[PDB]
C-alpha cells in the first residue's frame, strides 16, 4: 500500500509487473533451478498482504484520530493529534469507534477496488478486498468488545449513544463481515 | 474435551498464548460436576494417531471445522515471558 | 509426511492418499494377499485377513479418507492421555 499507492496507477502497474516478475522468478526456481516446492507466488504475496493489512490495522488502531481526522473528520479542529486516549479508545465517548468504523470501510474499499484488480494474477487465491475485510474485522472485534466492557464500568456516554453505536456496528457486521 | 487457553490481551500487537490445558469430558461423564486446577502447558501432547489425524485434517485445508480444529490443536504458547517447549 | 503437513516445513497441501491411490493400494494389497495365499500353496486367507500387519495397514489407509468429524472424534477417543497431568506447566 505504502510502496505502490492506489493513487499511482503507474505504481499499481509496476506492482502488477512486479508480481509478474515474482511469478517469473518462482518459475525460474521451478524450471531452471528445478526446485520442487519453491515458495508459491500466491502464498508469498498473501503473507505480504496480510503483513501490509496488519501494519495498516496497528497503525489505524493506534492513530485513529490522526487518520479519521485527516481522511474525513466532521470538524476541522479534530483532524490533528487528538490525545492517544482518543486515537486509541476513549472511555468518555463512542466517537473513536464511529471513526474506526469509517477507517475500516475505507481500507476494505481501496483493497476491494484498487488492489484486487491490480493483483489479479491469483484471482482464485487473492481477493484483496476479502482478505482486507477479514483481517481488519478480526482485529477490530477484539478491540471493540473490550471497549464496550470498559464503557460498561463507567457509563459516561448515554444509553442512547451505545444504542446508536449498536445500529452502526449491526450495520457494519451485516455489511462487510457476515 | 475442553481446551482451556490463557492469553495475554495485546492491542496493536497480537494476543500471546500463555498456555493451554485439556480436560476430558469422559471424566465429567462420571463426576457430573468437577472443581479442578488444570495445569497449563505450552503445547498439547500427542500420540502417532493424534499426529496422523492432525496431518490428515491439515490436508482438508478448506474445511472450516478442520481448519479451526487444526488451528486449535496447532495453537501453542507463543513462547516468551516464561518459555517455549513443554513435556508430555 | 510429518515434514510436509504434520510439521511446519512446506505450505503444500501434501496431497493425501487420494481415493484413487487408496484404491490401487487396497487392490495391490489384495493381490499381494492372493500372492502370499498362492491358491492355498502359501498362507491361509484366514491368517492373511487376521494379519495384524494387514489390519494396521488397513487402519492407516482408512484414516486417509475419513470424514472431518470422524477424524476429530477419533482424535478425542484416541488422545486419552490429553487428560492426566501436563508436564512442565
Amino acid at each position: 500500500r505504502n510502496n505502490f499507492p492506489a493513487s499511482s496507477p503507474e505504481r499499481l502497474q509496476d506492482l502488477k509487473s512486479t508480481v509478474d516478475l515474482l511469478t517469473s522468478i518462482t518459475f525460474f526456481r521451478m524450471k531452471v533451478q528445478e526446485l520442487q516446492s519453491p515458495p508459491r507466488a500466491s502464498q508469498v504475496v498473501k503473507d505480504c498482504v496480510k503483513a501490509c493489512l496488519n501494519s495498516t490495522y496497528e497503525y489505524i488502531f493506534n492513530n485513529c484520530h490522526e487518520l479519521y481526522g485527516r481522511e474525513y473528520q466532521t470538524d476541522p479542529a479534530k483532524k490533528g493529534e487528538v490525545p492517544p486516549e482518543e486515537q486509541g479508545p476513549s472511555i468518555k465517548n463512542l466517537d473513536f469507534w464511529s471513526k474506526l468504523i469509517t477507517l475500516i470501510v475505507s481500507i476494505i474499499e481501496e483493497d476491494k477496488n484498487s488492489y484486487t484488480p491490480c493483483l489479479n494474477q491469483f484471482p482464485q487465491e487473492l481477493n484483496v478486498g476479502k482478505i482486507s475485510a477479514e483481517v481488519m474485522w478480526s482485529l477490530f472485534a477484539q478491540d471493540m468488545k473490550y471497549a464496550m466492557e470498559e464503557h460498561d464500568k463507567h457509563r459516561l456516554c448515554k444509553s442512547a449513544d451505545y444504542m446508536n453505536l449498536h445500529f452502526k456496528v449491526k450495520w457494519l457486521y451485516n455489511e462487510y463481515v457476515a | 474435551e475442553l481446551q482451556v487457553c490463557v492469553k495475554d490481551y495485546c492491542f496493536a500487537r497480537e494476543d500471546r498464548t500463555v498456555g493451554l490445558a485439556v480436560l476430558q469430558l469422559r471424566e465429567l461423564a462420571q463426576r457430573g460436576s468437577a472443581a479442578c486446577w488444570l495445569p497449563l502447558g505450552r503445547r498439547i501432547h500427542m500420540d502417532d494417531t493424534g499426529l496422523t489425524v492432525l496431518r490428515i485434517l491439515s490436508q482438508r485445508s478448506n474445511d472450516e471445522v478442520a481448519k479451526e480444529f487444526v488451528k486449535l490443536k496447532s495453537d501453542t504458547r507463543s513462547a516468551e515471558e516464561g518459555g517455549a517447549a513443554p513435556a508430555p | 509426511f510429518l515434514s510436509k503437513l504434520k510439521d511446519h516445513m512446506v505450505r503444500e497441501e501434501a496431497k493425501s492418499l487420494t481415493p484413487k491411490q487408496c484404491a490401487v493400494v487396497e487392490l495391490a494389497l489384495d493381490t499381494i494377499k492372493q500372492y502370499f495365499h498362492a491358491g492355498g500353496v502359501g498362507l491361509k486367507k484366514t491368517f492373511l485377513e487376521k494379519s495384524p500387519d494387514l489390519q494396521s495397514l488397513r487402519y492407516a489407509l482408512s484414516l486417509y479418507t475419513q470424514a472431518t468429524d470422524l477424524l476429530i472424534k477419533t482424535f478425542v477417543q484416541t488422545q486419552s492421555a490429553q487428560g492426566s497431568g501436563v508436564e512442565d506447566p
